[PDB]
RNA sequence: ACCCGGGUAGUCCUGGCUGUAAAGGAUGCGGGCUAGGUGUCGGGCGAGCUUCGAGCUCGCCCGGUGCCGUAGGGAAGCCGUUAAG
RNA sequence: GCCCGAGUGGUGGCCACUAUUAUUGGGCCUAAAGCGGCCGUAGCCGGGCCCGUAAGUCCCUGGCGAAAUCCCACGGCUCAACCGU
């Protein structure tokens, strides 16, 4: 399937992080952090299965899921399978369509961004998109933009306005 | 060390000589020996007790080591010299011992019959006879067409 | 944080009047390394000791209060309640102590408890080396160790970095306190007894050092 | 240690210090010289020349004064007064009077350095605190007692007066030998008589 | 009867360390204990041992360190390939690191970690660490 | 009914059947390993005593039969070289 | 007010939790649970030392266990599911 939910639910520890991070980030439910997660088990599950079974069965295991790694660019240039278990559910966060959309300055503030890609306010290569999911390369970040839009095809949308006030980017 | 069968004691402790080569302030010939053995046999004594009068008289405890070498196919000892010569029960003695005594039993219960205890060691040493049969069947001292019985301990004895 | 941690343990050193010989050549600042107070197996008698080594600011001696027990004995015309107490004392930094107190009120107990847990403080060793390569810092423990508590058996387990503390809350809550990040824990019998499962969990990181291995050598 | 000469062989034989009692076990088996034709297991006198003198050392050693000597004997607790009076430190109590090391709010609370017991079997006690707070222990032991948590021996005799009285008197010149005030090789300024013990009035 | 003479071997051995005496006795002996107890020196767990050959039995008096914590026969004595080993290496072993999990072997026998550096294996015989 | 005075089967013997129990040490059997102490029964050994008999005793050893207790185990009682290690 | 969210809840079934089925990984003095005790058949399990075979056992090669599903990569469909390599 796609989700987790931890042997027990209404713990107070585990359900105290997620509405930090529900804020923090944005999102609409509680299956998007969850999305997160599941995929970041998956990930350091076969990494610790592989570095732990005997060094002469194909090495390209580990190189596949350090290419990946590398290209999605939660990996930046460390060589460890150990560093992949360093990861956390706020990394992968990081990673999304809607963080990188504030990020770079194409949107005020991430509760804005929800708005505009499903109106399809932002571009990215040649596509426009409807989920903010939208796992973004570290290759695919250079591509993101305006090109038949209501934010930029003018100088006089309160758009332009609305981003320019704030400008601050970074994590969310 | 023990082995409490038929019982909850603890066996004896007894232990042999750890000499691995005999004694030569004792001095005796492969010859010598050989006719110790076949005189002892004559009286009607058996491998045991003539193991045990050589010791206790002659001065040699086990014969294995003081013979052998002399034919190094094997330790040479008591009943391995008796067997060249002829003088060998075909029955084991081990075997024979056994079945010896539990006939005498059997006159005791025709008699007697109202013991248990003696009722219940027929059936304590039969058991013991048993396997002692069984085991020689496959090493051949004794033919597999045999099998036991009292009749057939009788027999044997008469 | 930086100087008011040793103005703690200064403002302690105004009146603190040694019983022991132990408490005395801590108050006058000597073999300041509460490591150099283990090894030799110098007795922890007094409570301050300790204060002395953790100030307000680097180490943090998280205190905390696990569970809460009320228990009678019943006499002439009368019940007489009390309380039990189970508290831990620990630095995230590999210092732990498990305390558990009983008094009449409730208050008290838990004051009780802060005091008893102090003396029963104890060196956790974690795993330089890791599980795989030594890369950094010690996640884990060195070696996988079982602890014994009436019915309780809690194995603990290195592990990966970053699957961390995978255990009971009750044992998460020393465990943290201890400062092991990383974890398997398997349980085995009745752990409903809470102070039990807790003295495994201590029991258990006690052990630890009494592992005797090959890289010590 | 050092060649068995008199001084040293006269004391202990003249003095019953070779004489011990009933029973035997496994661990003592090494002291005990020889078997008497009854039971009564006679001491190596060797061995306690050579015990005693390690035992000048190690408490000439630990030179500040909180050397305890208790005893729970009627007979000892006088020959082990004197040899206090000498030394420099003793706890007195026919008991330990238990918190004398494991509590501090006792009035009578001393924090000692070295300890001497003069039977394991009697007190028991003062060992029981011995092992807690961490303090090494040196002792009189009888063909009867058990050497365990009892690290440093001194194989003696302990049940008479004489004997009682030779060993705390031997003992006090030996430390102060080594401290370096009156010798071992040298007779002792204090008479034996006072270490020994009699009974006038009860 | 015995059975297992190895075992009964290796057994004292840990019992015997537990306690802390000195040095031991094991009063059956053989091969497999003497290979074993030979493969365990290699590796350095046990000082020296002397066996004298009585003509009942072998005996050997083995000298102990202190660093045997445990080491055990295995009961069914389990045939285990060479890609089953890391199963049965995270289980019996304390961790990666001590790998004497002592097997039988084609080259002759060996530890674990003197198994794995050939690429060979089999019968699972004993344990040490 | 407990208490008392009579009383048959049975209780005894011989032959047979029947086969149960808190039939317990509530602890299946065998081997190896793991402080000790003490009492006791029988066997061995080195001595002293002697009524010249191992009769009275000391100690080591072997087999059995109790009690106490270190390490350990146990939930605790307890068990602990006669294991419940 | 908390959870979750086009779902959420009720009944039923299966698996997990349940080392409450014990291989991994359970017990059996007093908690359930030792047969009242023995014998030996079938079975399982076996002291040391040398030589043969190489049946188990390990190693290597080779024939072969369809596709699909699973896991990993890359590629395709706006995205993923799904599909292709």
């Amino acid at each position: 399937k796609k989700y987790e939910t931890p042997p027990h639910p209404w713990i107070k520890e585990r359900l105290d992080r997620e509405r930090v991070l529900m804020d923090k980030y944005e999102l609409k439910n509680k299956k998007e952090l969850w999305k997160h997660e599941t995929q970041l088990k998956n990930f350091r599950r076969r990494a610790r299965r592989l570095l732990a079974a005997r060094g002469k069965q194909a090495e390209i295991e580990r190189e596949q899921l350090l290419a990946r790694l590398k290209r999605l660019g939660l990996l930046p240039e460390d060589a460890v399978l150990d560093d992949v278990l360093s990861l956390t559910i706020e990394d992968i966060l990081e990673r999304r369509l809607q963080t990188i959309v504030y990020k770079k300055g194409l949107a005020r503030t991430m509760r804005q961004a929800r708005q505009l890609i499903v109106h399809g306010h932002i571009e990215v290569n040649g596509q426009i998109i409807r989920s903010p999911s939208y796992l973004v390369l570290k290759e695919e970040e250079d591509t993101i933009t305006y090109a038949r839009t209501s934010p930029f095809a003018n100088p006089q949308h309160p758009e332009r306005m609305m981003i320019e006030k704030a400008k601050q980017g970074g994590e969310a | 060390m023990a082995r409490m069968h038929a019982r909850k004691r603890g066996k004896s402790g007894s232990k042999r000589p750890p000499r691995t080569a005999p004694p030569i302030w004792v001095e005796y010939t492969v010859e010598e020996i050989e006719n110790l053995v076949v005189k002892l046999r004559k009286e009607g004594y058996s491998t045991a007790m003539i193991g045990t009068i050589l010791r206790d008289q002659y001065g040699i405890p086990s014969v294995k080591l003081f013979k052998d070498p002399d034919n190094p196919n094997r330790n040479l000892t008591i009943t391995r010299i008796l067997e060249k010569h002829g003088l060998a029960p075909e029955i084991p003695e081990d075997l024979m011992f056994l079945i010896r005594r539990a006939v005498n039993l059997r006159k005791h219960l025709e008699q007697h019959p109202k013991d248990l205890h003696s009722m219940r060691g027929l059936q304590l040493i039969e058991s013991k006879i048993r396997r002692l049969v069984k085991y020689y069947k496959r090493k051949g001292k004794l033919p597999k067409n045999w099998r036991y019985d009292p009749e057939t301990a009788k027999l044997l004895v008469r | 944080m930086s100087q008011e941690w040793k103005e703690y343990a200064k403002r302690v050193l105004d009146e603190w009047e040694p019983k022991t010989k132990l408490g005395m050549m801590v108050k006058e600042g000597q073999i300041t390394d509460i490591h150099e107070i283990f090894r030799r197996g110098y007795q922890i008698k007094e409570p301050e000791i300790i204060d002395v080594l953790l100030p307000e600011v680097n180490a943090r001696e998280n205190q905390e209060v696990l569970d809460i027990a009320l228990t009678v004995r019943m006499t002439d015309s009368g019940r007489r309640v009390r309380f039990r107490v189970l508290a831990a004392v620990g630095n995230r930094d590999g210092y732990v102590g498990l305390g558990i107190g009983h008094g009449k009120e409730v208050g008290i107990a838990i004051r009780k408890a802060i005091n008893y847990a102090k003396l029963n403080i104890i060196e956790i060793k974690r795993g330089c080396g890791s599980w795989e390569c030594r890369c950094r810092r010690p996640h884990s423990v060195p070696f996988a160790v079982e602890g014994k508590e009436g019915s309780v058996r809690v194995r603990l387990i290195p592990g990966p970095r970053g699957l961390g503390l995978v255990i009971g809350d009750v044992g998460k809550k020393i465990l943290r306190l201890a400062g092991v990040q990383d974890v398997w824990s398997q349980t085995f019998g009745e752990t409903r007894t809470t102070v039990n499962f807790a003295k495994a969990v201590f029991n258990a990181l006690y052990n630890t050092n009494r592992v005797a291995i090959s890289p010590e050598m | 240690m050092a060649d068995e000469y008199l001084v040293p062989l006269d004391q202990y034989l003249a003095a019953g210090v070779h004489i011990g009692t009933q029973q035997k076990t496994k661990d003592m088996k090494k002291f005990i010289y020889r078997v008497r034709q009854d039971g009564l297991y006679v001491l190596d006198v060797r061995k306690t020349d050579e015990r005693l003198k390690v035992a000048g050392k190690f408490l000439a050693k630990f030179e500040p004064q909180s050397i305890l000597a208790v005893s729970v004997r009627l007979y000892g607790q006088k020959p082990v007064k004197k040899f206090g009076e000498v030394t420099g430190a003793r706890a007195i109590p026919g008991r330990f009077l238990p918190g004398t090391m494991t509590n501090p709010a006792v009035k009578n609370f001393f924090e000692p350095d070295v300890l001497i017991v003069t039977d394991p079997r009697a007190d028991h006690q003062a060992m029981r605190e011995a092992v807690e707070i961490g303090i090494p222990i040196v002792a009189l032991v009888d063909t009867e007692n058990l050497l365990s948590y009892v690290d440093l021996a001194i194989p003696t005799n302990n049940k008479g007066r004489k004997a009682l009285a030779l060993i705390y008197w031997i003992l006090a010149r030996e430390i102060l030998y080594n401290r370096g005030e009156i010798q071992s090789r040298e007779d002792f300024k204090i008479p034996v008589e006072e270490f020994e013990m009699k009974i006038v009035r009860r | 009867t015995l059975l297992d003479p190895l075992a009964n071997a290796l057994s004292h051995i840990t019992n015997s360390e537990r306690v802390g005496k000195r040095e031991v006795y094991i009063k059956p002996a053989s091969k497999l204990i003497g290979e074993v107890l030979r493969v365990m020196q290699k590796y350095g767990y046990i000082g020296e041992f002397e066996f004298i050959d009585d003509g009942r039995a072998g005996v050997y008096r083995v000298q102990l360190l202190g660093r045997i914590n445990k080491a055990g026969a295995i009961k069914p004595r389990f045939p285990v390939k060479v890609s089953e080993f890391e199963k049965w290496e995270k289980r019996f072993l304390p961790a990666f690191e001590f790998g004497i999990l002592i097997v039988s072997t084609s080259q002759g026998v060996m530890s674990h970690k003197e198994a794995i550096e050939k690429g060979i294996g089999g019968r699972l015989i004993a344990y040490v660490y």
